[PDB]
C-alpha cells in the first residue's frame, strides 16, 4: 500500500524456505511449570488431551530448577560452557519423559532429537502429539561467551518451529507473560504487565526476561513465524486459548513480515 | 562466593544480569590444555587428494610424538555441490547443515583410514567419548569438523547456507576442551588484502586483529565470519593461526609455536 | 592570491586538489542576506485546504511588513500518485522529477493567487528573474519547490523516487542566495523519535545535530535525508527550523528568530 | 555460477528502470579539446560525419577553458557555487553550437536541455545526431560544499546516458585516457597510464582526475551503463574505435552488474 511497494525497481525479498511440517502447532512447556509438580501438570496434562483432537502438536520440555542445580554445581568445578550445555538439556529431556507418560495412553511419546530432526513427519502420521526437549543438542558447540549456555529451551524450540515453518509456537510459563521488571524479584513492586512487545525492543532492554535472551536473536533471523504468545500454564484453558490465537499473554512481534 | 552465586541460580532467571555476571567469576577449567586442535581444509587440503594429503599426513604422523593433536576434517566441493542442490530448492538452513555434515565425515574417514596404521583413530558421537583414551595413548584423534546443530544450526540473516561450518566446528572444540591454539591449515600462507587465487597483487596479511579484519571488509575471507565473533567471545582460545599445508613444515612449525601463516587476534 | 588561484584555474584539473583548496579561500558574498526562505508543506499544509492555508496566508501578509520572504511550496499527495503509477511501470528518476515538479507548480499557482491581491507574485523560469524587484517591492515572492534537476535528477541508491525533492529545492534556494535562515512549515510541531502520528508516544526533539540525527535512525523523518548532507555541506545556512504552520503565530515568531518548532544544526 | 545464486531465498536485485533511448550512443566532446579549436575540431568533425551513418549520437560537449576563466572573475566577486555552475554550462553550451555549426550540413543542430529532456526521441527519429550541452542544469541547485560546481560535463552526460538507458558513453579527451598523476602536471615523471580501473577505486583514491569526481559518485547509482571509455580524441579513429568497443583508451567500470 505505501510508495516504495509500487516500485518495480526495489530490491525484493527473497522467497522463503520451504515449510517442512507447515500443520504443526509447537508448545513449549516451561521447565518451572514442571517443577510444581502434579498441581501445575495434571490440570495441564487434561488440557493436553483435550488438544490432542484439535491441534497437531509437537511438545518440547524445558529444563527448571534441576539444570540450576547441575549448573551450579558444574561451575563449582569450574566446567565450561560446552559441558553445562548437554547437563542442561538432559533435564529438559527428562521433564520430557515425565510429560509424554502422562499422555501414554492417548499414544503420545517423547522422542530423542535425532528422531526429532529426522522422522517427525512419520511419527506424527502416526499420532496426534509427541514430546521432546526443547533444549537444541548444541552440547560442546555452545557458544561462548556467557559461563550460562544461551541456547536453551525456548530458544531451541523457536529454531525449531521456524525450520519447520510450523503453525505457531506457543510459550506456556508460570507467569501472565513478559512483565517490565520480574514480578518474583526484589523490584516486583515495580513490574508492569507487557501485552504485547517486538523482539527488538526486548533485545535492547537490560534486565531479566521469562524467555531466552538468544530466543530474541533468532528470531531476529526468522523466516516463518510471526508471533510468539507467552501465557500462563498455571491458568487452565489459556493454552487452549492461545493455539486459537486469543491474546491470552505477551505477544512478542519476531519481526517477520505478513502480507 | 558460591553461596551468592547459588542463590541467584535457584532464584533468578538464568536471563539476570546479577545471575549472569556470578557465573561470570566462576573458576575456569580447561579440560584438554595440553592438546592443540588443527583443522584440515576440505576444500583446501583433502579434496586435493594424494599430493596434499599424504605429505601431511607424514607431518601428523611425525609430530604426534611431540604434541597432542584433535584433527578436525573440513568437508569442501561435495557440501558445495549439496548445499547448491538444496538451496535451490529453498530448504532451510536446519535441513542444509546435515548435508554439509555427512560430507566432513566422510573426510574424516578418508584422513583416518590412512592413520589407522598409527593406532589413530576417528572419533564421533555426540558426547566423542573416544578422545579422552586416544589422545592418552597415540596423541591424536580424527574428527568430522562440523558442528552438531543440524536442523537447529541458526541461519544467517540471508540465505540458507549454513553459517557454522567446519571452521566453528573446530573452533569451538578448541574453546570447549581449552586447548593451547587452534591451527587452520589450507592451501594459501594465509590472510591476504584480497583473495590471492583471484587478486594479481593482494598483500600478505602475518597479524591482524579481528577488528580490524572487520574493518578492511575482510570479515568472510580466510574463516567463516562468524569464527571472528566465537573467537571474540571465546574464554580459552584468544587467537588462531592459519597456515599453509601445501608447504612442508608448515603444519610442524607452527604445533611448535611458531608464527609461519596469519595469526588472527581477538583483541 | 587571486593570481594563484588564478594560475592553478588555468593550469590544472578542477579536480585538482590544490586549485579545490585555492578557490576555499575565495570571499563569500551573500546575495540575498536579508532574506528568509520558507516552505510551505504540500502535503501537511496545501493538500490540507482553506483550514490550513487560509491562516498562513494572514501570517504572509502581516510578515511580509518585516521580512522578506521567499516562499517555496511543496508538492504532495499528486505527486505521490504520479510516482507511485511512474515506478510502477519502472520509469527512472530523472522522469519522476519533471511530475513532481508540475504538481510543486500548481500549489504554487493556488498559494499565489490568494496573495496577488497584496502584490505577492509567482516566480519562476530558470533564472527566477522577478525575485530582485518583487522582492524589493512587495518582500515576499512564491515559487515552486522542486529543484530543476529534470532528467539530470541523481537517483537514489535504490528505487527511482526522486531523492531530491522540494525540502532540497527550498533548503538550497537558501544557500544559494546566502538567507539569513530557512523554515520548513509542517503540520507537526517539529522532531519527534518517532512518526508522532503514527507513534503512541513519540517524544518531542526541540534541537539536534545532523550526526545526532543519523545515529537516532531519524535520517529520513522530517525532511528528505539528503537535505542534512546538504546541511552539512552548507556555506550560509548551517541550521534550520521546523514549526507547526497549524499553530497561529509560530511562521511569525520563527521569522523573528524564536526557537518555536525544532530546530536542526549542521554541527 | 556461484553458491549464493541458486540460493532461491536470498533477495533479489530489482527490474532496472525501462530504457528510453537502448539504440542511442553518447558521446561527451572535452571542452579542452574544442579549445584546440580547427587543429583538433577539423578532424573530429571529419570523424563525426563518418560514425553518423553507424550510429545515432547525441554529442554532448563540455566547457573547457572560458569556464576556468568565468570562474576566475565569478570567485573574484565572491560568488556562490550555484552562481558560478550556469555561467560554466553556458561555455559548454558555445561549444555545442560551434560543434553543431560545423555539422549543420549534415542535417546536424544544437538543442537546449529542454528539448534534450523532453524531445530527443522526435529529434533523433528526424535526423542520426543532435548535438547539446553536457552541463546538467543544475544552476542556483548546484550542490554546496566546493567553490567549484560539482556536476560538471561528465557528469551531466553520464546522468544523461544513464537516465535514458544508452547503449554506451564515450568520453574524447585531450589526453589517452586516466594516469595515476597529471600527465601535464608537475608530477608528470611519474604518471603510470590506466588501461583500466573502477570507479570505486578511482573514488577512494586523491588527486586530479580527467573526469569529474561526482562522475564516480553517479555512476554508483548508475542502473544501466557498465562502462565509459575515455579516449583521446586527437588522435583520430579513437573515438570510432570506441564506439564499436575496441579498447583504445582508459575503461572505467561503473559497477553496475551485467548478467
Ligand atoms: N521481565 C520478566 N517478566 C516475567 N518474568 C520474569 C521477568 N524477569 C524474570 N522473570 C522470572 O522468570 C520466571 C520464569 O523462569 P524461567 O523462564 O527460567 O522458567 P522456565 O521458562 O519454566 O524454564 P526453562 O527455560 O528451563 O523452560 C518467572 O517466574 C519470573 O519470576
Ligand atoms: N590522473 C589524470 N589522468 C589524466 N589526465 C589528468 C589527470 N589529472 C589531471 N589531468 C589533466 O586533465 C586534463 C583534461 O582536463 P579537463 O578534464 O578539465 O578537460 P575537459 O574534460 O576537456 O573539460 P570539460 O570538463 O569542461 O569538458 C588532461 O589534459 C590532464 O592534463
Ligand atoms: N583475502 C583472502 N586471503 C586469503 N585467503 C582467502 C581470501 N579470500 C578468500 N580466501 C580463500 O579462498 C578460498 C575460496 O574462496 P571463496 O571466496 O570461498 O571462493 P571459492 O570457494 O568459489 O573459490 C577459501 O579457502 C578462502 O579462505
Ligand atoms: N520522527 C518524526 N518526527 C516528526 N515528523 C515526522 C517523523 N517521521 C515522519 N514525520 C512526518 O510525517 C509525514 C509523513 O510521514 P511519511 O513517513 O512520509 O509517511 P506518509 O507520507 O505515508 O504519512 C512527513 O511530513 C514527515 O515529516
Ligand atoms: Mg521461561
Ligand atoms: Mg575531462
Amino acid at each position: 500500500q505505501t510508495l516504495q511497494d509500487r516500485d518495480l525497481t526495489r530490491p525484493v525479498a527473497g522467497k522463503r524456505p520451504i515449510r517442512l511440517l507447515p500443520w504443526l502447532q509447537v508448545v513449549k512447556i516451561g521447565g518451572r511449570v514442571m517443577d510444581r509438580g502434579a498441581d501445575a501438570i495434571l490440570p495441564l496434562v487434561e488440557e493436553l488431551r483435550k488438544l490432542l483432537p484439535e491441534h497437531r502438536l509437537l511438545i518440547l520440555t524445558g529444563a527448571g530448577v534441576r539444570a540450576r542445580h547441575v549448573f551450579s554445581v558444574g561451575l563449582d568445578l569450574g566446567l565450561p560452557v560446552g559441558s553445562l550445555a548437554p547437563l542442561a538439556a538432559s533435564e529438559a529431556g527428562q521433564n520430557g519423559h515425565i510429560l509424554a507418560a502422562m499422555l501414554a495412553s492417548e499414544g503420545v511419546s517423547y522422542v530423542e532429537h535425532p528422531t526429532v530432526a529426522d522422522q517427525l513427519a512419520i511419527h506424527l502420521s502416526a499420532t496426534r502429539a509427541v514430546v521432546g526437549s526443547a533444549f537444541p543438542p548444541y552440547h560442546h558447540h555452545e557458544f561462548p561467551g556467557s559461563r550460562i549456555p544461551p541456547h536453551r529451551a525456548d530458544t531451541g524450540a523457536f529454531l525449531l518451529a521456524d525450520a519447520f515453518g510450523a503453525a505457531g509456537l506457543t510459550i506456556v510459563e508460570n507467569v501472565d507473560g513478559i512483565y517490565t521488571a520480574d514480578p518474583n524479584g526484589p523490584d516486583r513492586g515495580q513490574a508492569r504487565f507487557l501485552p504485547e512487545t517486538s523482539a527488538t525492543d526486548l533485545a535492547k532492554s537490560e534486565g531479566p526476561l521469562p524467555v531466552d535472551r538468544a530466543l530474541l536473536d533468532v528470531m531476529a533471523t526468522a523466516r516463518h513465524i510471526e508471533r510468539v504468545q507467552v501465557v500462563n500454564g498455571l491458568v487452565p484453558g489459556r493454552l487452549t486459548a492461545a493455539l486459537r490465537g486469543e491474546h491470552v499473554g505477551t505477544l512478542i512481534r519476531t519481526g517477520v513480515r505478513p502480507a | 562466593s558460591t553461596a551468592e552465586l547459588e542463590e541467584l541460580l535457584m532464584q533468578r532467571s538464568l536471563t539476570d544480569p546479577q545471575l549472569q555476571a556470578a557465573a561470570a567469576a566462576a573458576a575456569d577449567f580447561r579440560i584438554l590444555p595440553d592438546a592443540t586442535v588443527i583443522k584440515i581444509g576440505g576444500q583446501s587440503v583433502i579434496d586435493r587428494g594424494r599430493a596434499a594429503v599424504y605429505p601431511l599426513v607424514d607431518e601428523i604422523v611425525a609430530a604426534r610424538k611431540n604434541h597432542k593433536l584433535l584433527i578436525g576434517t573440513g568437508a569442501g566441493t561435495r557440501a558445495r555441490h549439496l548445499y547448491s542442490i538444496a538451496a535451490g530448492l529453498g530448504l532451510p538452513a536446519g535441513v542444509l547443515a546435515q548435508l554439509g555434515s555427512s560430507v566432513a565425515d566422510q573426510n574424516a574417514a578418508m584422513l583416518g583410514q590412512l592413520l589407522a596404521k598409527h593406532g589413530i583413530p576417528v572419533v564421533g558421537g555426540a558426547g566423542l567419548s573416544a578422545v579422552p583414551l586416544s589422545l592418552a595413548e597415540v596423541n591424536a584423534v580424527v574428527f568430522s569438523g562440523m558442528p552438531p546443530y543440524k536442523l537447529w544450526m541458526r541461519p544467517a540473516a540471508e540465505g540458507v547456507i549454513p553459517p557454522y561450518r567446519t571452521d566453528a566446528g573446530c573452533f569451538l572444540l578448541a574453546e570447549q576442551f581449552g586447548c593451547k591454539q587452534m591451527i587452520f591449515v589450507k592451501d594459501e600462507d594465509g590472510l591476504y588484502t584480497a583473495n590471492p587465487k583471484t587478486s594479481k597483487d593482494a598483500t600478505f596479511i602475518p597479524r591482524i586483529s579481528v577488528d580490524e579484519m572487520k574493518a578492511k571488509g575482510l570479515h568472510d575471507s580466510i574463516l567463516e565470519f562468524p569464527v571472528l565473533d566465537l573467537l571474540q567471545s571465546a574464554q580459552h582460545v584468544r587467537e588462531v593461526q592459519v597456515v599453509n599445508g601445501l608447504v612442508p613444515g608448515n603444519l610442524t612449525r607452527a604445533l611448535a609455536g611458531e608464527h609461519v601463516g596469519t595469526i588472527i587476534t581477538a583483541s
